[PDB]
């Protein structure tokens, strides 16, 4: 049966793969949600559930970008799928720059340089990259360097023995372990057509439905870890379990190919079979168990939809508070670093257990710990603007 | 007084990003409002008005 | 009689395939290689339907078709940029016994390309990558070969240097270059040419450094 | 009217039709003016120049033939015209408009003649399987460009090519030109269409090698000159020709665009060879000069013999983007863009185009499917797709959908005002590709679990 649906899933993969990289989280599921109707109304078999961070990765290239401080979020997992499998060397949109950091771990392995197009060295380091062969990441793609059209072309003349791109004036030669990484740190920018063409964009800029999704994930796994729990069961029901169940299979290989008439003499298989039995039977088990767990997993997610809302329409009056004056400049991780000194080391949210109390203290603590931390930073006069938008905001919020 | 020379702030912006400081350092800036400040260096910092 | 008459039409194309497999490697052109064997493959399909039924000519074609397929493996072996060193790492890959001046055709047409290509490949890559930081050795060899001060008269005097900042730029671009071959993954076999290099490329800085102030301070002490 | 009287007399035939000619060519002129100005596109204009130019193609067309009847000369007729007036049109609307009214033209002022024969869908010119321009089917011109496609990846740079009718007609329209003195070509198009891939494959067709320069940051105005400089020569002293390439990014800099357009306009450029450059210009022109068979020692002479060796082999092929607004500028900082080259404009690939690219290049797949049942009602993209299509239709017809879909987004967005990335037939190979490494993975990672 997979194979019968596997042109369908490798369709969707691929679009998403090559198209869907500059826009945000909602262009993207609805461009994937019109091409999945599109198939269906073909007649094409694709599968239903595509989890695409799970189908063109495994859990291991996860933990290692997890690991190369990665944030988990369903968009960063995406991108780093699409700064995996890229057929054209990909140009990196991230205002708040962890993608950039991620990179150089991903690639320190490899002696990631870092270079920008102001640099007037950067020609000389490219063409150490190119001649050498380590991975370059090239910074501030407003100034591109027209001098990387051939790299980004892929336009090689193999003379004699000599792999060569004309870069400039010069003829020097490619090394196989060349990868370029272009990035950006200005989300607002035009590019000419040619530059859009020769690249795949990776779009690391936050949205209100971006934050709202990351908010209400971080809320479902610090207050209800069970849900979490299965939810990311569900994310690991296809292919990681069944990943799992396979290297069981091939340990139960191993183990009887191992026994030299030992099937019946130590009577010790057995042990290992039923264990097995028992795992496939548990996969079984979530497998049928499935709509019960979305319907439960998406009530839950309702329970805490107004937190992660008013959560992500305070975030963009903090970005929008630059207009006020110059001085209120903040970040995403400083948003971040309230909302986990909201949701842990709360003094307020000690002794308490009940999941809808516990809710709403952690609502009025989001509010009086962002004006608290925000109130400081500004003039006098602005405190009563800002009270003023936070009332705002939870009236949007509030039932009633 | 920190504000007097913008291309230090920066520099130090680009310093400060790419270290591991001592679990108890901590650097203070004191600084007067001025739009000279970098906007990058705001991003980075806890901001105090006095 | 069947079995005979088509031995016998597929006795020219083996002998053709012999022909081609004794060729020595040093002289085999492989488009001329490739023009051929589209011959040979034309050849065997304008016989007779009769004769294509039989296990044989299937064999032969597949052959001839694994062949084609293998003849870009074979354009990329003719390169130049393989060295001994990569013969000899690639004679430890195939266990084989190939003598340099015996290689052939036939050799690597009986070894089987269609199943150790990720050897090859690698082999491959690796001797791109070891050619393109030896022909840059090549460069910086000739270009501090051929280099020459530039002397213009001062006064009737002396002839004194000029382009200080272009020979600057250069031992600055070339200690920038040999650092950057050091984190190379292919720098090892070419250690030491640029432990020799990266030694003359730092007197060369240190003796020029110390010259451009010689020099400027006797020009204003003379004046 | 007294122009085409000239030019009928090589055929005694038709020596009555020069009236109906030569006044439906003058209507044909004047709805193609009034319809087009340049309110709607910056390129809109036209003038007694194009309609010359329209009076020498019939004739160079009708030169060679010894005789022809007349709806050959209607068939040469509107071929120039659409080789003329179509050619420079955007949008699809328009083009079906010129398109029949070219039809409504003909029919009005020649009766008594078969439309079929005249004019048909596929009107095409060619020299390449006869001596003349004898127009030639057009399958019959897709195995020869087939098979000279073969030996250009053969030869000089490979480029793998899938061959559509659009392709087959640019192709034609791009040897037009190069076959002309002073016949600089101008193309509009999306970045990946294969402006300049054509370009070079039509350039090698004719003989021309291709000069392309590297433009970078510090490419100062000198090494443009020095670029200039070893093409001037090669293509006027050598009698070497040259199919000069320059795409947008190295337009952009102004101080390039002044020498282009004088080099454009007269065929040289003044100040480009001074002192010891004009000595050493001078030295080996006598001797290009000398290899020709003409004797030429004063130095104006020779010069203005250089100058003729450049028009004759000089074909500067400019490339850019669809962005009217852009070629605004570009009329403003050089009129030679829009007075001597020719502009040609294919940014457009059709849905046919978007078919056949996914067809050829998802060939080694496997999506043969015998169970596959056809839906009662499709989301027919292609309406050219063949009913009951196969697996293989259905993927690819998905695929071109998505390009649309992809299209329609980028058209909503900026709708909306919000910041919008081209969508490039680059991107729609990018899909393919990754299409292609994407199943084959995953059918060997499923094969080899079984
Ligand atoms: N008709 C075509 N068939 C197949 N590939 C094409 C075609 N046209 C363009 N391409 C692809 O476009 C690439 C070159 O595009 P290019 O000509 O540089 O774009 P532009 O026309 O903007 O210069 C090639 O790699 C080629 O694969």
């Amino acid at each position: 049966n997979q194979m019968s649906t596997i042109a369908g899933d490798c369709l969707l993969s691929a679009a998403f793969i090559a198209y869907a990289g500059y826009f945000d989280q909602q262009m993207r599921q609805n461009l994937f949600t019109t091409w999945s109707h599109h198939l269906q109304q073909a007649n094409i078999q694709f599968r239903t559930d595509i989890a695409r961070t799970e189908y063109l990765s495994n859990a291991d290239e996860r933990l290692r970008w997890q690991a190369s401080s990665l944030p988990a979020d369903d968009l960063c997992t995406e991108n780093a799928i699409m700064l995996k499998r890229f057929n054209r060397y990909p140009l990196i949109i991230d205002p708040s720059g962890q993608a950039t950091e991620f990179i150089m771990n991903e690639y320190k392995d490899r002696k990631i340089t870092r270079t920008s197009f102001l640099d007037d060295a950067f020609r000389k380091n490219l063409e150490s990259a190119l001649r050498f062969g380590n991975p370059l990441l090239v910074q501030d793609v407003e100034s591109y360097d027209p001098v990387l059209n051939p790299v980004l072309n892929r336009e090689v003349r193999r003379t004699g023995g000599r792999v060569l791109i004309t870069l400039g004036d010069q003829d020097i030669d490619l090394s196989p372990s060349f990868v370029i990484f272009l990035s950006t740190r200005d989300p607002t920018v035009e590019f000419p057509p040619d530059l859009c063409s020769r690249v795949t964009f990776v779009n690391f800029t936050v949205t209100r439905s971006s934050l709202q999704s990351q908010c209400l994930n971080e809320v479902l796994k610090a207050e209800r870890p069970d849900v979490d729990e299965k939810r990311s069961d569900l994310l690991k029901l296809q292919g990681e379990f069944q990943l799992r169940l396979r290297q069981l299979e091939k340990s139960l290989l191993q183990a009887l190919n191992e026994v030299k008439g030992r099937i019946l003499d130590d009577d010790t298989i057995i042990t290992t079979l039923e264990n097995l039995k028992r795992e496939a039977a548990e996969v079984t088990r979530k497998v049928e168990e499935t709509d019960i767990v979305m319907q439960e997993v998406e009530t839950v997610s309702q329970q805490y939809l107004p937190l992660s809302t008013a959560c992500s329409s305070i975030y963009f009056t903090m970005e929008s508070l630059k207009q006020i004056h110059f001085l209120y400049q903040y970040s995403l991780q400083f948003f971040l670093d309230i909302y986990h000194n909201v949701l842990y080391e709360n003094p307020n949210l000690k002794g308490v257990t009940d999941h809808t109390q516990r809710l709403s203290i952690i609502t009025k603590d989001l509010f009086q710990v962002a004006f608290n931390r925000v109130a400081r930073g500004m003039l006098h006069q602005d405190h009563i603007t800002f009270a003023m938008l936070l009332a705002r905001i939870k009236l949007k919020g509030t039932v009633g | 007084n920190v504000h007097l020379a913008p291309g230090w702030l920066m520099q130090l912006e680009k310093k400060l990003h790419s270290l591991q400081p001592h679990a108890c350092f901590r650097l203070f800036l004191t600084m007067e409002i001025n739009p000279k400040v970098p906007v990058n260096l705001l991003r980075a910092g806890r901001i105090f008005v006095f | 009689q069947d079995l005979k008459g088509v031995w016998s039409e597929l006795s020219k194309v083996w002998e053709q395939i012999d022909q081609m497999k004794e060729q020595p490697w040093v002289s085999v052109q492989p488009r001329k290689l490739r023009q051929n064997l589209d011959a040979l493959l034309n050849q065997l399909k304008s016989f007779p339907a009769r004769l294509r039924q039989y296990a044989s000519y299937e064999f032969v074609q597949r052959l001839l078709k694994g062949y084609m397929k293998i003849n870009m493996l074979v354009i990329e072996l003719k390169s130049e940029a393989l060295k001994d060193r990569h013969w000899k790492q690639l004679m430890k890959r195939l266990h084989v016994n190939w003598v340099v001046s015996e290689l052939t055709l036939g050799q690597i047409w009986d070894v089987d390309l269609q199943k150790n290509e990720a050897i090859v490949k690698d082999v491959l890559l690796v001797a791109q990558g070891e050619m393109a930081l030896e022909e840059f050795l090549k460069q910086i060899r000739e270009v501090w070969n051929t280099y020459e001060l530039d002397l213009v008269n001062y006064q009737n005097k002396c002839r004194l240097i000029r382009g200080w900042d272009d020979l600057f730029n250069k031992v600055k671009e070339h200690i920038n270059s040999v650092s950057a071959m050091k984190l190379s993954p292919y720098y090892k076999v070419f250690e030491e040419d640029a432990l020799s290099w990266e030694d003359k490329l730092n007197r060369i800085m240190a003796l020029f450094d110390v010259w451009i102030d010689v020099q400027r301070r006797w020009v204003y002490l003379e004046g | 009217g007294t122009f085409n009287r000239a030019m009928l007399r090589l055929i005694p035939s038709l020596r009555t039709y020069a009236e109906p000619l030569t006044a439906a060519m003058v209507e044909f002129y004047t709805m193609s003016q009034e319809r087009f100005t340049q309110d709607t596109q910056p390129h809109y204009i036209y003038s007694p120049r194009e309609m010359t130019r329209w009076v020498r193609g019939i004739f160079e067309a009708l030169r060679p033939l010894e005789t022809l009847p007349v709806e050959g000369l209607i068939r040469i007729w509107a071929h120039e015209a659409l080789r003329l007036f179509q050619d420079r049109l955007v949008e699809d609307e328009e083009r079906r408009w010129t398109d029949e009214n070219i039809d409504t033209v003909a029919l009005k002022h020649f009766p008594n003649i078969d439309r079929e024969k005249a004019m048909s869908r596929p009107i095409l010119y060619s020299n390449w399987l006869s001596k003349d321009y004898i127009p030639v089917d057009q399958e019959e011109l897709r195995d020869y460009v087939k098979a000279r496609l073969k030996v250009f990846y053969e030869e000089e740079l490979d480029v793998p090519l899938v061959l559509f009718n659009e392709v087959l007609d640019h192709v034609l329209r791009i040897d037009r030109i190069f076959r002309q003195p002073q016949g600089h070509l101008l193309l509009i198009g999306v970045s990946g269409a294969g402006k300049t891939t054509l370009s070079r494959f039509v350039a090698w067709m004719n003989g021309l090698s291709v000069y392309q320069i590297k433009v970078h940051r510090k490419y100062t105005g000198e090494d443009f000159d020095e670029d200039l400089r070893t093409v001037l020569r090669r293509s006027g002293c050598k009698n070497e020709k040259i199919a000069f390439i320059m795409d947008e990014s190295n337009v952009l800099d102004s101080g390039f665009l002044e020498r282009m357009n004088t080099l454009l306009a007269n065929g040289e450029v003044p100040g480009l060879f001074e002192g010891d450059e004009y000595a050493t210009l001078m030295t080996q022109c006598k001797e290009g000069a000398q290899k020709e068979g003409l004797m030429l020692d004063s130095h104006e002479e020779l010069y203005k013999w250089f100058t003729s060796q450049v028009i004759r082999n000089l074909h500067v092929v400019f490339t850019m983007n669809p962005s009217s607004e852009g070629l605004k500028d570009r009329a403003a900082t050089s009129p030679a863009l829009f007075n001597r080259c020719v502009l040609n404009w294919f940014g457009d690939w059709s849905t046919e185009a978007l078919y056949q690219v996914g067809k050829e290049f998802t060939s080694k797949m496997d999506l043969e499917k015998p169970n596959y049942i056809v839906p009662d009602y499709m989301p027919v993209v292609y309406d050219k797709l063949p009913q009951p299509p196969s697996h293989r239709e259905a993927i690819v017809n998905s695929c071109v959908f998505v390009h649309q879909t992809l299209h329609q987004a980028n058209a909503r967005l900026a709708k909306r005002g919000g910041r919008t990335m081209a969508i490039t037939p680059r991107h729609y190979l990018d899909f393919i590709n990754h299409y292609a490494n994407l199943f084959h993975e995953k059918r060997s990672e499923l094969e080899e679990q079984q």
